[PDB]
RNA sequence: AGACAACCUGGCGAACUGAAACAUCUUAGUAGCCAGAGGAAAAGAAAGCAAAAGCGAUUCCCGUAGUAGCGGCGAGCGAAAUGGGAGCAGCCUAAACCGUGAAAACGGGGUUGUGGGAGAGCAAUACAAGCGUCGUGCUGCUAGGCGAAUCAGUGGAGUGCGGAACCCUAGAUGGUGAAAGUCCAGUAGCCGAAAGCAUCACUAGCUUAUGCUCUGACCCGAGUAGCAUGGGGCACGUGGAAUCCCGUGUGAAUCAGCAAGGACCACCUUGCAAGGCUAAAUACUCCUGGGUGACCGAUAGCGAAGUAGUACCGUGAGGGAAGGGUGAAAAGAACCCCCAUCGGGGAGUGAAAUAGAACAUGAAACCGUAAGCUCUCAAGCAGUGGGAGGGGGAACCCUGACCGCGUGCCUGUUGAAGAAUGAGCCGGCGACUCAUAGGCAGUGGCUUGGUUAAGGGAACCCACCGGAGCCGUAGCGA
RNA sequence: GGCCAGUGAGACGAUGGGGGAUAAGCUUCAUCGUCGAGAGGGAAACAGCCCGGAUCACCAGCUAAGGCCCCUAAAUGACC
RNA sequence: CGGUAGGGGAGCGUUCCGUGUUAGGGAGAAACGCGUGCGUGAGCCGCGUUGGACGAAGCGGAAGCGAGAAUGUCGGCUUG
């Protein structure tokens, strides 16, 4: 009542295809194609949560420079004394985004904050 | 339940012959009739599927090479299951399945099957046959003029099964004659076009009550 | 087609009591009783019901005996 | 009810779990047998009622009572209580009763030892209608109930045991009143 | 007089093992070896079982009962009678006395049992059975034959498809360019044998037995039963240890006797030993014929789909492989050119030969080739999130400058990336299965009961039958 | 209570102790924490310390332990 | 709503059988890939080729039933 299979070849062609552009044996050699697959998914997690964290970082430093451009000692620190004291509903470090597109606008923001 | 007109060779509507059969409670009918089928055709099978274990295959029982001092696995016979030479683990050997199904339940699978096929244009019904020189032409033409012929498996049965209809019923593959001695759950469980005779309608009624 | 033999060495020990629960017999009685107080001796005679742990070592080891629980 | 349409009720059958197919199944790998030990190893395994070297409970305890020789037999006469007899199935009061009548009635069925049983009428239970019983010796309390009822009751002599002539003659000699 | 697959009887007869060690015990009287014989063998017609009631030669299945019991009362072994079925079948001899006798010996009467047979009388015994002589006649086996019904269009080919007829006691099967009751061999049904062989029947011979009764007191399987003693097997391990066969030595009576009825003794009940034969139900397969397959289909199934117990290996016993599929038909490639006639390109065949003979689908590892983008101040379990620059058919896919994060996978550990294990890679083969039983849960049937098992059933499955048996109805007590 | 498992040498840290030499990442017990079986951030790297408990998505925000010169986010911010 | 040993619940898939000489199929059955189509996922729908013959779906049944780990194992291939 032999019951032999082929469902491996599909089980495994699928992976064989998800691991393309893997530049070594990591793209040919099934028995390692598997663990590679696993490890790409894992780094997809860690790089995803770390991407939220990472883009905050990038905007903090970018807005921080735009503010320090005022030649007097301002900061990304003190800009937020003054940006929450005056009720501005959280421009969400995307004032760091216009700060590079509409810089004159960000100088308008900044002057209204100083008042 | 529901009545049903008797037919004849000509195909008209003499008689009433109301048929009442004991049936399983609703919502319990499928389990009751399914289980009955599956004991039917599970029981019927036949083992006829064998194989050889590590002990019967002809390969020898010489330790092919010593335990240690060789760099190689610990193979212990060339009749082993792992080697592709033979020796199957847990192969099929002739098992003899059989499913004792309680008589008073099995009956009720029949009564349910029948009692479900009737009253919805799936039970035509006759009273007799007179064939001489049995010839499979008058009979199939009977089916034609009779009820539904179309050679669509039309289970069909009778009482005491005179030879000269047995002998002209076999040529037609779709419908097979039945007798109480030969009654089975399977073929009366198309509910498609099953016929009866009055000997079966009362014999049937007699066997199962309410 | 085979059957399960009953560990006779523990059917000569137990018993079951209509309401269906194993009893047994207490130990240390036919040997060295000058020592033993009376009080202890009529405590070492009463057939007492048996604890649960072994009540599961045996109900499997003695299968044809109609015990419930 | 076509063959295709029929299906079995839900929960009627449960697919047997196959141990070791995959981790996702959860019985894969170890299979819940854990790691190592006698239980894990394939084989007959440790005998039940075995304490791993401590005296088994059966061994420590003395064998019950009277173990060596004993009839250890109870049943002699099958016993059918009056409440069971008077109540439930009810006799016409026209009917004879006895073991043959009872088996037919179905109140009492003797299969393993039809021959060994003689029958007995228990004191317990009350019979609404007086009846005549040809059954052998009954309990006094039970006997009293029938008499109070007034139903005719007749003792039955089942068998006679052969005795040695000398012994038989001795009994006659005693006949001193 | 040799041969044998398995089944059987006999003799000899282990051990690893289970007892969580091991000497009693268990594997087990199994395996194996030797010796016979059969299609079956062995057993068998009562010195039996029973239990105040009855049975009636053996042999098997169910079930009593995993009960009674045995057991370093440990592991474990485990009956039987009653009950139900399958199958039935009974005979021949040894005395006692008679007719012979070169005193052995043969002939005839005699064979049964709450006791028959050796003894005494008929109105001319017949029906019954077996066997054989050869002989006769059907029934089957070993050849075989007759045997119904259609064509068109489609597309390399039609049995498929659309259309249109017919047969069917024959839509069982195998083939036929592609699948069909109507193409072929066939099948239902029917006819058939020199001759050989079967299972029966009959026509004529031997042979059948208690047709009956009564009063004596002869014999009624002689170094055997007992006993002592040593054992073996009995379900029963020397235990109160019966029955049952054996080694050593003693060594009864026979019917107003003897053996058994679980030491033994009485009374009662059964059977009557030390001579023999006998069919069936029954276990088996190297095999033959018929059929079937929720069996395999090319490392599977026989080890074996071709010179497979082959090649090969060993002195020898013995071990033991791998190798299948061009096409419907070789139509297997005329001729030409490169040409050591290896192998090729045209031509030709074919529907197709990038189907051309190390030829049928053809995966992955591995070996190349071409195109797109890219690496030579680099640093990395080599991916990932962000994406510079460029190429693609004109927002999605390829490649990737540079930054950040990221200490292989499984086993296994208090603890591994671990410099602990394992794996060269790829593809396959490869692991909690079945049988029967106890317990529990889910589901269903039935119920003032539930269920049948063996066994039958015009095969096997099976409707229906089969109530023996089991479970639930009364406990306490050794 | 029923049906059924796995486990049976844990490790360190805090405390009270024995043994040791008030030596050990030692050993042995008692009461708790983490690891075991648990990720994430701080600790440069770093099971067993600190905050904390991961159903998922988010190119949104507020904080804890810890921090604000550069490499890396955030004052080379105030005054003693 | 972390989770190893382990327990319970719900599912997919493969060869075969019932419904069948099924629906469909030489305008063409399966292995390879385009579709982030679709699913929590095992996997499913579609989509193509020289070859190219079989065979779904649904409700059910059975299992020689799911593989990178056994210094496994048979074959083909590499590294040096």
């Amino acid at each position: 009542r032999v019951k032999r299979g082929y469902i491996a070849r599909r089980r495994r062609k699928k992976i064989r295809f998800f691991a393309s552009s893997f530049r070594g044996a990591h793209s040919r050699l099934t028995r390692t194609i598997a663990q590679q697959k696993i490890r790409a998914l894992v780094s997809a997690h860690r790089d995803r949560d770390r991407q939220k964290r990472d883009f905050r970082r990038l905007w903090i430093t970018r807005i921080n420079a735009a503010i320090r451009e005022r030649g007097v000692y301002y900061n990304y620190s003190k800009f937020i004394h003054d940006l929450y004291k005056r009720q501005l509903l959280l421009n969400r470090k995307i004032l760091a985004q216009i700060a590079i597109l509409n810089p004159n606008c960000i100088y308008m923001i900044y002057n209204e904050i100083i008042k | 339940l529901i009545p049903l007109p008797i037919l004849n060779f000509s195909g008209e509507k003499v008689g009433e012959t109301f048929l009442n059969l004991k049936t399983a409670p609703p919502e319990k009918a499928r389990a009751v009739v399914h289980r009955g089928l599956i004991t039917h055709l599970q029981n019927k099978r036949r083992g006829t599927a064998s194989t050889l274990t590590r002990a019967e295959v002809r390969g020898g029982g010489r330790k092919p090479y010593p335990q240690k001092k060789t760099g190689r696995a610990r193979r212990g016979s060339q009749g082993s299951p792992l080697r592709p030479g033979g020796g199957v683990i847990f192969g099929p050997k002739p098992r003899d399945w059989t499913i004792k199904m309680n008589k008073k339940e099995r009956r009720l699978a029949l009564s349910t099957a029948i009692a479900s096929a009737v009253g919805n244009s799936f039970v035509v019904e006759e009273f007799a046959e007179n064939f001489e020189k049995p010839k499979t032409k008058d009979f199939i033409a009977a089916m034609q003029r009779w009820g539904l012929d179309p050679a669509e498996k039309s289970l069909f049965f009778l009482m005491d099964l005179v030879e000269n209809v047995e002998k002209s019923g076999r040529n037609i593959r779709t419908l097979k004659l039945l007798t109480p001695r030969s009654l089975n759950l399977f073929d009366v469980l198309n509910a498609e076009k099953l016929v009866f005779t009055e000997g079966t309608i009362q014999y049937l009624n007699q066997r199962y009550g309410v | 087609g085979y059957k399960m033999k009953t560990h006779k060495a523990s059917a000569k020990r137990f018993r079951v009591t209509g309401k269906g629960k194993i009893v047994r017999r207490r130990a240390g009685k036919q040997h060295l009783l000058a020592k033993k107080n009376t009080k202890r001796k009529n405590r070492l005679s009463k057939l007492i019901q048996v604890d649960r742990s072994d009540y599961d070592n045996v109900i499997g080891a003695l299968p044809y005996l109609k015990v419930n629980r | 009810f076509r063959l295709d349409n029929l299906g079995p009720q839900p929960g009627s059958r449960k697919k047997g779990k196959r141990k070791g197919r995959g981790h996702a199944a959860g019985q894969g790998g170890s299979c819940g047998f854990g790691m190592r030990g006698q239980k894990s190893r394939s084989g007959p395994g440790i005998m039940r009622g075995f304490e791993g070297g401590q005296m088994p409970l059966y061994r420590r305890i003395p064998k019950l009572r009277g173990i060596a020789g004993g009839m250890r037999a109870g049943l002699p006469k099958y016993v059918p209580i009056n409440l069971r007899d008077i109540e439930v199935a009810g006799f016409k009061e026209g009917e004879e009763v006895s073991l043959e009548s009872l088996k037919a009635k179905g109140i009492i069925n003797p299969s393993g030892r039809e021959r060994r049983l003689p029958l007995k009428i228990l004191g317990e239970g009350e019979l609404s209608t007086k009846l005549q019983i040809k059954a052998r010796a009954f309990s006094g309390s039970a006997k009293e109930k029938l008499e109070a009822a007034g139903c005719s009751v007749t003792v039955l002599p089942g068998r006679k045991k052969y005795i040695k002539e000398s012994v038989r003659k001795n009994l006659a000699r005693a006949d001193e009143y």
